[PDB]
């Protein structure tokens, strides 16, 4: 979603706005979104948090991570860098109609 | 060429002074009450109604706003505070309703949503005045108006202060048919009941949404709101199964708009400060009678921390200069002291070149007590400080006005108050606002009773002038303090201080949708 | 009624056209004689009115 | 922000279908009549006089027109079939003018060349139509008018149908004069013979060639078109070898137009549709009578098949919506059964939507003939028709008309017709148009007849009933055949179903030539 | 200071000539001919059908117009030969409606009345073409019109020629909604059966007033013109008892358009020619071969006889000058020989002038046979000839053209033709229109046979030729006579040469209702 983002600003008069940013900031409070994600069967609510220094806390059910990462490209495939709890990791990400693919 | 070196402004705190740590500590406690206080208000009506609110399908209006606008964007809400302890007995949240600006479909919009769960959704005298205001701002920046409307109708107790007066509910409509004659487009989504008048609201509007169960429009399902709504009567132009979908569906209405931003500013690329913002918190601190270098403030919301004094070592207690934010080009006005006849002059200059530019204002009030000087011969400063009150009031550029600290009298007026029409208004939690300030109000309040008994020969004593003098002090403490002003819709928020940057940008960015007009004054009084 | 709004917006029109001062006598009625009357219909009309009325520019007399 | 999945217009229809076969059969029949007829006006006069025109060294007037316009570039011809049958005994393929759009130098220009194979180049009639419906384009768009002037002058057994009415040949220089003084380049190349009255042409033209040795201009070579013309009298201001030569004079004579396209409206990047256009052949048919969903042809010539329907469930006999072809915004408005009340209202309110938002109309005419109501109270329908005859008048956003199955009565005129100056008007080869269907012409025929038989006492009897019906019937197919009216020119061509995309793609392209005005409207009767 | 004295054109004719006693005698009788046909056609359709008419209960409409004018004033009729012989066996007085200018309560309007006793108000092609005229005038002058609506709809027999195109019956709605738009008030008052197609009109007016019992409007009395229309419908704004009573009711509706006229050209008092008008018949009698002096027929018609003319040593077969008819400014320009490249830069040079000082212009066309000289190298003359035709059509004062003579080819819009909207145009009993004058026509056609002849070898006899020659003349002869072409709407009217003076004088009162706008011209080919 970052990514339009920045490819719609790209095209736009505006090119600096703060509105153009991916903070999803909110005055004297916190943005907290409700995501859903479907793993086989079942239905998982993820429930993330836009951090004001730019990662994410999400919480999955009773337990919480720190998520933190970005996306760069080798090649002609895109690769997300993240760390999760503290713990980094790389990945090919694609994604394609609705599925989300994740390759490690 | 812009590759020129030059100076840039601001100087490292001492971090290790007693008064920095004290004025730290002090500012950051406002902000931590600011904070916690606003998560009250986050949550409405409370959890009885937001759980029979959920209970009907519908979503909550602050996930209606989340949903609504783009991924990720910021959102910046108006007035949270409005309707705060403003009545007696009764908690009125936010107004009953939900203001602000956020970006749809990559188009800048004006956000009115009904908070069913406060009141059921009822129109509190404050509720009518938050959404003037906002409509105010959406007309003056040429935004367009989404209104997710789920309303009980007026409040009929205050009645009076609600339906008759030319700035009451009747006024709403008003300004939704000028707004559309001026080719601003207005939306309204229909989530929830339309009651006696309400349903107005989708009729006024260009384009029209409701829900298929939920809705009701009607001046409760076959009466209004209905498929004979939507169908056989006509009103609703699109037809929405839930929720989810009507946000979805708005948000394909705003990208119908055929509307391209413009911007008749030139543009530089952004730079942040050369100084972290929490710092303000040390420099400023909250106690108004210790004086700071506003450069300070100046230097920690600019680009680059980059400033161009104008008429530096002339009426010093102005300061006023040229920068950018964001990019955008701002010409800076900020007390630094008591106003003077060549502050004023100073001011007036630069207020007619920056209107010649067409550059934006801003302003950053910081009005000082009367305690230093009782009179100063201020006969001299009235010649003078109505040239600025004159020049002030005429400028179409756009005006931005920020009270940092004490905003009493005229001094109000010259610095761009609410009375002359800036695009947007904030306040620092540490501010003060009245007719004089309250020591002052004191001492005259004394000279007349004294005298007076004088006359009749009985004695004021030591003791009797006290007491007279401390229920004075009281009132106006209580009424300037930052909260009555907010509960009231005087501005348009208290922002923390380290959110001033942020603030001003979206502001701004958003005031720019609107050309800007060439600027016409009156008779300068030489 | 829904036709009275009708009217009232089609003859705003014509003093705006040519542009003709308007002076408005306002003696509205109670409910008492019609408790409903669907005053939905009425919905859907009387906002034209109050629409043309608001946007009217000719000076206006109440 | 424009990631968001949409909705898709169209289904897959059933191709192994009885209706389908038997529509596509008639349908291609149609379009193989419709090339091949093309084909033999393409080759104009005929052999003899094609051999006699390329014996004196001069090009072909399509090969002219071929090397004018940039490589490869599309040309958009209109009115191919004037003058098919027009005349009694005359054959006058395509009218003896050639007129369309090309680009030239990278800018749309109006091509207006004297076909000199036909008759000699003679005017008929119908050649003045031609060349002022041309000019109306032109001045309507703003696109530069090139003359390849090739003429034998006015047809004199006809000349009271030429010479004297408003819309005769005067117009023409007329025509020219307005256009110059807008600034809207008026270009003559003079390659052949310019005959008494139309030696006007070179010499009204803002700048002007001559061919050295074919031209000739006189109100032979030594009278006029002479190196006199070129340098004694001044008439030419350019001097060509042949005809190669004079094409690359006028290639850079658009070039120094000092001219710049200019967009008032949003653009976004070009998609094909979802599905094949020639299954519009089955969908659509030849039969009048049977019915089919417009949003079956939408779904096949708007960008990614994609279309947002306005008031879709109330008066459903019209379709209305906002779509894109080939980028540019377009409101659309298609017939889908017979004109209501509701219909004409719901078109009313789309058509003031567009124009404030200054979004160009696409019209989609299919009118249904009264075999199914006789009547149904129409006293209602003429109440509400006119608001919209009203609004598509006053409408002054590009209008573009697409007549895909029959046009009668007042319908024609909601739906923008001819007599409401659509920037341009194309028909389908299936089409019908008349002041109202055959049928219902001859039972109303019939019914005064046998009433007045009856006043008499004479019997009408069946068989006298029949035989007074036929006639009438017959006149009438033969009157609103898809070829009579373009032999006349009421409509800008016939075009091929699967051509329509293209077609609307280049129409809306020329008409953005010229910027959109605000439009005002009169008394909406409510 | 107006005290100068000044000379006065004209001579006193000698009426005992010869030339001057037969000019007189043919011209009579060509004016009595005129008289006699009118008054014919004053009858409409006839004894039984205005019998007919009258047993309903409805005033006639010549009865209507002489009611809904002010008392005694004078009323402008407009194409009274419109239709005639147009169509081989069917007689259509006046082409079944009467059009002119009247003053309606103080006010010049244009008025559009049907004449239900001609083919009971059934349009025929004519009737559609004179109505549109009508409100063209109406138009380009800001004249309200006022349609007196009775009407049996389209003649089916020849409908082709009446819905269809551009200029077809469809056209008149659409000038009616022009009009709306632009304040020019549009009035509509149904005084019998409104037909299908019709009923348009009342609802397309601003106002509309209907007849109780006779007037019916339906896209009898139950489905339209009904109490139904009136109150049910609202279609009607006023209800009318009877004939006198709605023409009451117009004369009101025309009071309350709050419109007053205003001049824009400088006004002196009027004065009488000093000379009688009758004697223009002995000075033009009916010889187009014959010529005489314009400055004569100039001298009987303009102020005081007062002519300032210009250039006048230079191209001395145009004469122009300034003169005043009824205290109005008018520059004239007129005919005396045949044009050469003098006069076409000299009546060029004029038109720049009256345009500069918004002078209306007045064209006296009186164009010459080529009997006098075969070519005289027009070649010159058609350098010079189009700057004129240039200046003439981007001329924005109003513009007023009388035939007084012959009118043949390119010197017909040189001198404000048809096909340059002159306000008005007006033709004398004794003119001749025509591509060429009728014996060149036969020399052109004998020359090519006689050389075409040649080639074959076969003898082309002096009968032979002669043989060809007849019929040409004789076509020629008959569609330029006057009647023709006012039969079709070409012209405004055929006058009275004594009724000139008076004719212009209304006609430039009437083009004075719209405001003068400033003339851009072309390039002017030097």
């Amino acid at each position: 979603e970052k990514a339009m983002t920045d490819t719609f600003t790209l095209q736009a008069h505006d090119q600096f706005s703060p509105f153009s940013s991916s903070s999803g900031r909110r005055l004297n409070i916190s943005y907290t979104r409700n995501m859903t994600l479907k793993d086989g069967k079942n239905n998982v609510a993820i429930a993330v948090t836009y951090n004001h220094d730019g990662s994410y806390s999400m919480q999955i059910e009773d337990k919480t991570f720190q998520v933190l990462g970005n996306l760069y490209s080798e090649g002609d495939c895109t690769y997300l860098k993240c760390s999760v709890n503290g713990v980094a990791s790389k990945a090919k990400l694609i994604i394609l109609e609705n599925t989300i693919y994740l390759f490690s | 060429y812009h590759g020129d070196s030059v100076a840039s402004l601001g100087t490292q705190p001492d971090l290790g002074s007693a008064l920095y740590q004290e004025n730290y500590k002090q500012m950051k406690a406002l902000v931590n009450q600011l904070h916690e206080r606003v998560e009250h208000i986050k949550l409405g009506g409370g959890e009885k109604a937001r759980a029979l609110h959920i209970s009907r399908g519908k979503l909550l209006p602050r996930e209606r706003i989340d949903n609504l606008i783009d991924p990720g964007s910021p959102f910046l809400e108006l007035s949270q505070f409005a309707g705060y302890q403003l009545y007696d007995n009764e908690e009125v949240p936010g107004g009953g309703i939900i203001t602000g600006i956020g970006r749809v479909s990559g188009v800048e919009c004006m956000i009115i949503a009904n908070d069913a769960t406060v009141k059921g959704g009822a129109y509190y005298p404050v509720t009518v005045k938050k959404q003037l205001r906002a409509q105010e701002i959406a007309m003056q920046n040429r935004l367009p108006c989404i209104y997710l409307v789920d309303s009980g109708g007026a409040y009929l107790p205050r009645q009076a202060d609600v339906f008759p007066d030319r700035d009451h509910f009747g006024r709403t409509f008003y300004n939704q048919a000028i707004m559309s004659s001026k080719n601003i487009a207005q939306i309204a989504v229909v989530m929830g009941s339309c009651t006696a008048g309400g349903a107005y609201v989708p009729a006024m509007a260009d384009e029209n949404i409701i829900v298929r169960k939920q809705g009701t429009i009607f001046l409760a399902e076959d009466l209004g709101g209905a498929d004979l709504h939507c169908r056989k009567s006509g009103v609703s132009d699109h037809w929405a199964l839930d929720d989810h979908h009507a946000l979805h569906l708005t948000r394909k209405v705003v990208r119908n708009l055929n509307y391209q931003k413009k911007l008749d500013v030139t543009i530089e690329p952004s730079e942040e400060p050369l100084f972290p913002a929490d710092e303000l918190y040390g420099i400023v601190g909250a106690n108004l009678k210790r004086s700071f270098d506003v450069r300070e403030v100046i230097a920690r919301i600019v680009d680059g921390s980059r400033f161009t004094e104008f008429k530096a070592f002339y009426g010093d207690t102005l300061v006023t200069g040229f920068a950018r934010i964001f990019g955008y080009p701002v010409g800076i006005v900020g007390n630094n002291g008591v106003l003077f006849s060549e502050s004023a002059k100073k001011g007036t200059h630069f207020v007619q070149l920056c209107c010649q530019r067409n550059i934006p204002l801003l302003f950053l009030q910081n009005i000082t007590g009367f305690m230093v000087g009782r009179e100063y011969e201020a006969e001299g400063i009235a010649k003078d400080g109505a040239k600025m009150v004159a020049a002030v009031a005429c400028a179409q550029v756009p005006k931005i006005t920020l009270i940092i600290g004490g905003s009493y009298g005229a001094g109000n007026y010259g610095m761009c108050g609410r009375a002359y029409s800036p695009r947007f208004l904030y306040i620092w939690p540490n501010a003060r606002i009245s007719v004089m300030g309250g020591e002052q109000a004191a001492n005259v309040l004394a000279t007349i009773t004294k005298d007076q008994r004088a006359r009749e020969g009985k004695q004021f004593s030591s003791a009797d002038e006290a007491a007279l003098k401390e229920p004075i002090i009281k009132k106006f403490e209580e009424e300037g303090n930052p909260y009555y002003s907010s509960a009231r819709v005087w501005d348009d928020g208290i922002i923390d201080p380290a959110d001033t940057r942020l603030v001003l940008g979206l502001s701004f960015s958003a005031a720019l949708n609107a050309p800007i007009e060439k600027t016409d004054f009156g008779i300068f009084r030489m």
